[PDB]
């Protein structure tokens, strides 16, 4: 009840000491998503590296060493068939936590478009209040009279 | 190393959703502040305040009764006849 319009001003205001908190933290969940893709990258590039390794290794009719070679893969096909499902399933976390953000702009934006109209309103309600204030002020009412009980006097 | 690593690495993702479930929070904090909830109802309550002084000039300003209006309706029609009667007779 204490100037209200001061907090209503300024309690939007202090949204962009959080808001953009949300633009810094979620830039921070994306890179290392695609760091981990990258690396996914590099692991699914190394596999296809010891794809190379387990190509032409069986060349001359040898396959030993070709029967190794993909067993090393194996173990990397571990890591990016682990790694790479956690890649899909952080996809849901980016795209909802990113629609928060558009929602939270689009409606702050929204709150703060009707944050004015609520002060646009208040001081047209103040407009239509201070107007009557000096007018009805000034009229005697027939209580005091004083326009006319001098008059009569 | 390989685990260590793995620890490391989900360790940031740990902080990386920690910092998404800070963000995720703190967006509603002002926004639950600011909103009256209709508890308070501050942004209403004081206009609902102010709707009483309006009623106290109509207390006094007399208001358009539905006579009145009639009155007023009754003599914008007499206006409005009397009006376009004084043209006709114009015309002629």
């Amino acid at each position: 009840q204490e100037a209200p319009e001061d907090l209503l001003e300024r309690l939007l205001g202090e949204m962009e000491l959080e808001l953009i908190e949300l633009r810094r933290a979620l830039a921070q969940t994306i890179a290392t998503f695609k760091s981990t893709e990258r690396q996914r990258d590099a692991q699914q590039l190394i596999a296809q590296r010891w794809y190379e390794k387990a190509q032409a290794a069986l060349d001359r009719g040898n396959e030993q060493l070709a029967r190794e070679a993909l067993g090393q893969r194996q173990s990397y096909q571990s890591h990016t068939e682990a790694l790479g499902k956690s890649l899909g399933e952080q996809r849901a976390l980016v795209e909802q936590v990113r629609g928060q953000l558009q929602k939270l702009e689009r409606k702050y934006l929204e709150l703060k478009s009707q944050k004015n109209l609520y002060l646009a309103r208040l001081k047209s309600a103040i407009a239509a209040q201070k107007i009557e204030e000096i007018a009805g002020n000034l009229d005697n009412a027939s209580a005091s009279s004083l326009f006319e009980r001098i008059e009569t006097k | 190393e390989r685990k260590y690593l793995e620890l490391k690495s989900q360790k940031n993702l740990y902080l990386a959703r920690l910092k998404s479930a800070i963000a995720a929070q703190k967006i509603e904090e002002i926004a639950g502040n600011l909103d009256n909830a209709s508890a308070s109802s501050l942004f209403e309550r004081i206009e609902t305040k102010i709707l009483e002084l309006e009623a106290e000039r109509e207390l006094l300003n007399p208001p358009p009764s539905p006579l009145d209006k009639k009155f007023e309706q009754w003599e914008e029609q007499q206006a409005v006849e009397a009006t376009l009667a004084a043209m006709k007779a114009r015309r002629s």
